[PDB]
């Protein structure tokens, strides 16, 4: 949860130099983005989602 | 015991851990001291509470129902399916095919009725619940003749002691349980379509053996599911929408996430 | 963007200009809205306690 | 079906709100309250289901942020509480200076603000 | 010597090969084989042509446009009615085979884009109205591709399936989809993607018209693009050979 | 017949169990299955790829 | 065992037990027979009951809070601290730095209020304590889906019965508990500043499963903590003063001690 | 797999112990634990005094 | 396998990757170390951060157009309000380090050129008017890069320094330079060019304010050319790592 006691530190991405394209090429590109736990990772208490939700039993 | 890490130095090599084609779909094994220097330090921690016995492993009520002691509802029944509640059915729906044992527990708690009786002087009520397998001779009334439960299980309750428990085996005439199914009832492809057609774990009723008092009185039953023994298979990604049935997975379409301001903003 | 493909998309084209941002985001995969609804978020959000290292794959 | 289900962020669309029979299959939208603000991702839809039971609901609506409180010169600004719709920030004077004590943040007009300007200290 | 980029694979009387693709994703690390003594439970001896039902079958073509959400096809279903191995389905009660799957798209230096392609076993889907079951036809499309949808489908009384490319039909989340079996074509880095998958299910054997086992999702995460003068059709080419298929129950044809 | 197994302490003593019921259903729960092979999820691929070289060469 | 004292006699030497600078700080190691003639008699007392584990190993109520069965205050909830009471926390406040596991203990206790409902008969009330580690979904109200309790620890009580009693382990991110903490919230030396920016145990709610009568009814349940396996460190001296608030160390300034007549008074 | 210890008597007789649960936090407390060293808090100096000795010399 | 265009560089928490590069030149063959016993003249201890100090920092950018002259740096000063490193030198009266150069240039197939990249050790340089000296200022540029002149720097009463690209300011010859470790950056092969610097100095250690030991110029060759329609803005970027860098003689800060 958020608690600014564990803060974590921001990351960003910068413009080292120039995109470099050709005549005829599309100058407009995309990056996409992928995150995966590292084998060190670790978590520690059971609790309940927050997303999950209901009015009244289903059916 | 989770990796420890290991210390490095510098590096002027032609060796590229960090360079890689995520074309493949191989998920890089890369750690941070391949693209930085490290420490060594030993790492103690333990992945003890993610495994999937430890996930599952908890106790989740699945229903609620309420009968009567007079009047027209006198006994309480229930198609048996772990799709009635959210919580639960988002834990398993994990996984594609799960093989557990299942700990029921049953809580049930009464209540007098507002009414215009004088003179209510109560005793203690006790209370059946009774499981049909699917083909049995289900009850039609409170005084029915299958309340006999010969070869149909049992279980009795009074009121004031500890609640009810009891274990149930790997039930089921396949090789796992199934969260989900695609495909029919019928072999050409029309009638049920879904997890519904896999379905068919009976049903279980409940019923007060006495009146009790001259008053009203309305009982609650609270059933509650513990898998243990848990095996599963084919992981698979999380509900994003709400759910909205319980014999099917129909959904209204939801965003992927939360906005924020701007692609550079530090808060929600 | 959010309601479509485009929150996938990191959009990069050239420019007459050097050093100039690109995206950044803080490093809360249980809290931040960005990682909050992936596979590492979905399962963070059952426990309390995390820790360990990160992997980001930019393609 | 019943009246629709009662929402902290959102509230019933007009004419929704004096209409007492719903038939099953009856789409009903929301909207955001003062000062609320709409999301995206989430729709303000509900339908009755079969069972007479409307679909699940979730706040469809968020607070709205008070702008940045400043930075009063030779005063110090307490924020306990954010600075979304609702919240109180203090504000107090370094040891060797005098000094309101105290600004809320509500609804003025189409967006939120402060109510008591920054003193003098 | 050698490079990786080069590739050949032959089944039955087919062969396929690729210049520049990337590595081979082998299912959940399983190959295909047959049904074992210590796991079976039909009792009649099973019938396994191997050469005429191994072999490559190419689906339809289908066009990638700068606005295409995605398409979805069903393996036991988009092959009911093509060669020996729709029969042998047909007359046969039972089957149990795995199935290898290569998507190829071809391009120039100059064109951009990106697809995942994926494998999902047990792709249950949804329906535009939440009380009702989405129509074998609008599910199942066979000699042709299902297409996802840009925008969500109106509800009303229907029985058409959700379509949004965003859930998948499945309400989940298409980024988190890459937990199955996948690979992507990044139109500068592979022409072409293999996956090959085993037999997965609940029970040894099943009947193969009820019941689709996996679905392949081919989807682009980043629009086609190419400046005016290049080429503007660019199609997606489907190859799928079963492996290791067996029969059992022999009866009347099935139509 | 006893089983007497370790307990699950902190880094950096012993417990005993007896069955009762003659099901094997009715056991407790099996909490310390410490087992993980995560290659079938991450690197399903058919070739092997060592780290530090390069992917596609 | 206590150490026993030594006999000795006379003497006159030049050693000087008894001369010491208390300037190096160091507490001088004399015994009583270094400055008279002693006896030598064994010792048998024992500083068994001064161990730190026998000194806070015993049950302490932290709070207690009522809810009914009709009204308003349906349910009650407790944000988990140790600071409500006075006794426990002046016992923990001897030392800096404390790691300890706890033993959780609840007593609940029920009352009927008083009406006009006429024809009131009971049943039997049973309880539920629900607990929410903090980022959880908290009940907004009594009939909340989140008191399905999956992932959420509960404990269901019938009235009765013996006090419900569980073991709870050292839970903290750091490695030791802080009883005392001189900081701030953020790294700019401003906002919350004390012990409350350490604190996130989470809340503790608590319910009634069951109106049980038509009549009003209030419950209080007590919370009891018991620590056990006690490891402490850096001693610090006892609050002179008397607590003022739960979040903070703020007091009102008190004499050192109790006033006597002079200098010479052998009496209070 | 028990233990057996011996109990608090008075001076101038044993016990039996099972732990029923695996998680080493619900066993009972350690009561006899009669362990002490005063030299941090008393004498923490870094040259050693002598008692007989005086300490400024 | 391998290929021998990839080359990553780790020092500190920084980290530098290429895909077209040249071989590294290391020096004049010496790797940089630190000082030894027996060379050393100071008494007291030095200091050794060895992590904040010994990292990438990266300058500016500077624009490369169809008719640029060139541009150089000094390094001791160019770092010398950039990180600890600044802080470093700052109190210290002695210093001594080894300087790692990276200069890299991005482009596509199209693009042509032809940059020099030299190290230039002592490069002391001179002023438009014969008589007087250069001025601190036009000779030192932190946070900054400075150019070089197409055309000869009128002479009158000024410290200019002459700044004529064939005479690179010491009035030698441009072409003869290679005798200084260097590398070419031609846009047709290599997009990066890292040089590896020992300390070069005839004193063991020296103050890192007054004097400037070594010198980086950028000097394109061939100027760079395209046809219309390609991208007309192409950066060029430094990036400087100290290494083994030693201080002595703490005193108070000079600003
Ligand atoms: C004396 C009372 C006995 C009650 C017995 C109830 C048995 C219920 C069995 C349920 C098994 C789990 C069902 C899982 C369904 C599925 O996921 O396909
Ligand atoms: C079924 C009910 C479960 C209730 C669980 C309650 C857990 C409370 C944990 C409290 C731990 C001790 C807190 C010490 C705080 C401190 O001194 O910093």
């Amino acid at each position: 949860a958020s608690d600014e006691y564990t803060a974590g530190g921001f990351i960003t991405c910068w413009y080292q130099t120039n995109i470099v394209v050709p005549a005829d090429a599309q100058s407009s590109c995309y990056i996409m983005c992928f995150v995966s736990a590292c084998n060190d990772f670790s978590v520690r208490l059971l609790k309940d989602t927050p997303f999950i939700s209901q009015n009244s039993f289903f059916q | 015991r989770v990796a420890d890490t290991v210390g490095t130095g510098p590096t002027n090599s032609e060796a590229i851990p960090a360079l890689t084609a995520a074309e493949t779909g191989h998920t890089s094994q890369v750690v941070p001291g391949d693209t930085m220097q490290t420490r060594h330090v030993k790492n103690y921690h333990s992945r003890s509470e993610s495994t999937v016995e430890n996930f599952l492993c908890r106790s989740a009520c699945v229903y609620f129902t309420e009968y009567k002691n007079s009047g027209s509802k006198r006994y309480a029944e229930w198609v048996v399916t772990t799709r009635q509640a959210a919580q639960l059915r988002r834990k398993l729906e994990f996984f594609t095919y799960i093989r557990f044992d299942l700990e029921l527990t049953f809580v049930i708690t009464s209540t007098q009725q507002p009414s215009t009786t004088q003179n209510q002087d109560a005793q203690i009520l006790t209370h059946q619940i009774m499981y049909v397998p699917p083909g049995g001779p289900v009850p039609d009334k409170v005084d029915s003749y299958v309340w006999q439960t010969s070869t149909n299980p049992s279980v009795f309750w009074t009121e004031g002691n500890a609640p009810p428990r009891m274990s149930i085996p790997f039930l089921s005439i396949g090789n796992a349980y199934s969260n989900f199914y695609d495909g029919w009832s019928e072999f050409s492809r029309n009638g049920v379509y879904g997890i519904n057609t896999l379905n068919n774990m009976g049903t279980l009723y409940a019923r007060h053996v006495n009146t009790g008092s001259t008053g009203p009185i309305k009982s609650t039953i609270r059933i509650y599911f513990k898998p243990k023994h848990v095996k599963a298979w084919i992981p698979r990604p999380p509900r994003l929408c709400q759910y909205e049935k319980a014999k099917n997975v129909n959904f209204q379409p939801s965003g992927v996430t939360t906005t924020r301001q701007s692609i550079t903003t530090m808060t929600n | 963007k959010v309601n479509s493909m485009e929150a996938y998309q990191i959009p990069v084209r050239s420019n007459e200009g050097s050093g100039t941002q690109v995206f950044g985001f803080p490093l809360q995969p249980g809290y931040s809205s960005v990682f909050s609804r992936t596979l590492l978020g979905e399962i963070l959000n059952y426990y309390t306690h995390w820790s360990g290292s990160i992997k980001l794959t930019f393609m | 079906c019943e009246v629709p289900t009662r929402l902290n962020s959102a509230s019933l669309k007009q004419p929704y709100i004096t209409q007492n029979y719903f038939p099953v299959g009856t789409v009903v939208e929301y909207e955001c309250r003062p000062g609320y603000r709409r999301e995206p991702s989430l729709s303000p839809k509900l339908t009755c289901l079969q069972n007479l039971k409307w679909s699940t609901a979730v706040e469809f609506c968020k607070k709205k942020s008070c702008p940045n409180p400043g930075e009063i010169r030779n005063g110090q600004i307490d924020v306990p509480g954010g600075i979304l719709f609702g919240a109180t920030i203090s504000f107090s004077c370094n040891t060797g200076y005098k000094l309101s004590t105290s600004s809320f943040c509500l609804i003025s007009g189409s967006s939120v603000q402060w109510s008591d300007p920054l003193p003098e200290c | 010597g050698y490079s990786d980029r080069v590739r050949s694979i032959t089944l039955g009387n087919s062969t396929i090969t690729t210049q520049e693709c990337a590595n081979v994703v082998v299912g959940y690390g399983v190959w295909p084989d047959y049904l074992k003594d210590s796991e079976a439970t039909a009792e009649d001896q099973p019938t396994q042509p191997d050469v005429a039902t191994c072999r490559f079958y190419t689906l339809d073509s289908v066009q990638w446009q700068k606005t295409s959400p995605g398409w979805w096809w069903k393996l036991p279903d988009a092959l009911s009615n093509l060669g020996l191995f729709g029969q042998n389905m047909q007359y046969h009660y039972l089957g149990r085979t795995g199935y290898t799957i290569h998507v190829q798209c071809n391009a120039s230096k100059f064109h951009q884009g990106c697809l995942l392609v994926v494998c999902v076993p047990e792709a249950e889907m949804g329906c535009a109205t939440l009380d009702n079951t989405p129509s074998s036809a609008e599910l199942l499309g066979g000699d042709a591709a299902k297409e996802f949808a840009g925008e969500p489908i109106a509800s009303g009384s229907n029985k058409l399936v959700q379509r949004v490319v965003y859930n998948a039909g499945m309400g989940i989340g298409v980024g988190n989809l890459t937990i199955f079996p996948h690979q992507w074509i990044n139109l500068r880095t592979n022409n072409s993607a293999t996956i090959v998958m085993p037999y997965t299910n609940s029970v040894p054997m099943d009947n193969m018209f009820r019941h689709n086992n996996i679905t392949l999702m081919v989807i682009p995460f980043v629009p086609l693009d190419y400046c005016p003068g290049s080429t503007t059709y660019v199609p997606i080419t489907v190859t799928i050979a079963p492996m290791c298929a067996e029969y059992n129950g022999l009866r009347l044809a099935s139509h | 017949g006893a089983q007497v197994s370790t307990q699950k302490t902190g880094a950096h003593i012993h417990y005993t169990n007896i069955n009762y019921y003659k099901d094997a259903a009715s056991n407790s729960a099996t909490r310390q299955d410490f087992a993980q092979d995560p290659g079938k999820f991450t690197e399903p691929v058919k070739d092997i790829m060592i780290k530090s070289l390069p992917a596609l060469n």
